């Protein structure tokens, strides 16, 4: 599922700016 | 009654007076007891502090001047303070004091005790559409206000949205906010939230804020953003592709709103058409929204954060603490003269 792919990704914590 | 145009003209007159004559040096460090770190960032931390005379709690943002200079964020930081001290809106965090010393810049804000929207959103998974809509409406009104002042915000995300004791939103972090009447060019923001025209190194305008609202609404309602990947370059490829997939649970009205906010052609994007923000406010997904009641904060919130007293920080993560050191030599004094 897309949700499972998100939760397994490296982008679920607080996100820094560019 | 007063028209929206008249309301916004009065807001602009109020803002311009403070924009042209900013407040400076309205407190000092030993006016406060520092209690706990509430959050961290590139240039320092935000601490819960207690004002000694009043006993009021505040949130004190601390920026290391030398680090700001090194990361080439001087003008952005001057923007942040000049704008934050001049705005006034029910969903914008209130600056109470600002000052600087040999080492640091300080912005002391009203303490927003319910934590980041980020924390609640990740924990619960996703918000219901009525719940997301309640928050989105506050952002829509806030951007209507900011854009009428020629301000672009440029850092919308759940990490910069705080929940207050009433369950309403407080927008924080004006680090990328800028007063601009033309287009601007700075590559800044958070990868998941960047509009295509930022990525493509075009000039861009306030339409990037409406794109970011699309990303936020999607993330609130889905539990994940519309474009994500472990590598930012892969995020950027998805953003410019013009392809968005929607969860099956999204209503048809939500999908239609999002197609018009996550519109890669900024000239067809809602918020950027002849009717401006009213194309968003009048969209079917917002048909149940009482915009005046939201502004007046009369709507019952989807949830109230738990609170165990003043100075309670249980809605915030814990961070490693670090004592403030103030150098005996003034650092970067000329760069921050107007702070
Ligand atoms: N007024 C406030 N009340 C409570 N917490 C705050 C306040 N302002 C900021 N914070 C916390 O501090 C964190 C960082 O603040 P901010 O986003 O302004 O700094 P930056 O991202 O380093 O730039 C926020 O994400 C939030 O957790
Ligand atoms: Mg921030």
């Amino acid at each position: 599922t897309t949700y499972a792919d998100f939760i397994a990704s490296g982008r679920t914590g607080r996100r820094n700016a560019i | 009654q007063e028209s929206v145009k008249e309301f916004l003209a009065k807001a602009k007159e109020e803002f311009l007076k403070k924009w042209e004559s900013p407040s400076q040096n309205t407190a000092q460090l030993d006016h406060f007891d520092r209690i706990k770190t509430l959050g961290t960032g590139s240039f320092g931390r935000v601490m819960l502090v207690k004002h000694k005379e009043t006993g009021n709690h505040y949130a004190m943002k601390i920026l290391d001047k030398q680090k700001v200079v090194k990361l080439k964020q001087i003008e952005h930081t001057l923007n942040e303070k000049r704008i934050l001290q001049a705005v006034n809106f029910p969903f914008l965090v209130k600056l109470e004091f600002s000052f600087k010393d040999n080492s640091n810049l300080y912005m002391v804000m009203e303490y927003v005790p319910g934590g980041e929207m980020f924390s609640h959103l990740r924990r619960i998974g996703r918000f219901s559409e009525p719940h997301a809509r309640f928050y989105a409406a506050q952002i829509v009104l806030t951007f209507e206000y900011l854009h009428s002042l020629d301000l672009i915000y440029r850092d919308l995300k759940p990490e910069n949205l705080l929940i207050d004791q009433q369950g309403y939103i407080q927008v924080t972090d004006f680090g990328f906010a800028k007063r601009v009447k033309g287009r601007t060019w700075t590559l800044c923001g958070t990868p998941e939230y960047l509009a295509p025209e930022i990525i493509l190194s075009k000039g861009y305008n306030k339409a990037v804020d409406w794109w970011a609202l699309g990303v936020l609404i999607y993330e609130m309602a889905a539990g994940y953003p519309p474009f994500f990947a472990d590598q930012p370059i892969q995020i950027y490829e998805k953003i410019v592709s013009g392809k968005v997939r929607f969860p099956s649970h999204f209503s048809s009205d939500l999908k239609d709103l999002l197609r018009n906010l996550l519109q890669v052609d900024l000239t067809k994007r809602f918020g950027n058409l002849k009717n401006g923000v009213n194309d968003i406010k009048n969209h079917k997904w917002f048909a149940t929204t009482d915009w005046i009641a939201i502004y007046q904060r009369k709507v019952e919130a989807p949830f109230i954060p738990k609170f165990k007293g003043p100075g309670d920080t249980s809605n915030f993560d814990d961070y490693e603490e670090e004592e403030i050191r103030v150098s005996i030599n003034e650092k970067c004094g000329k760069e921050f003269t107007e702070f």
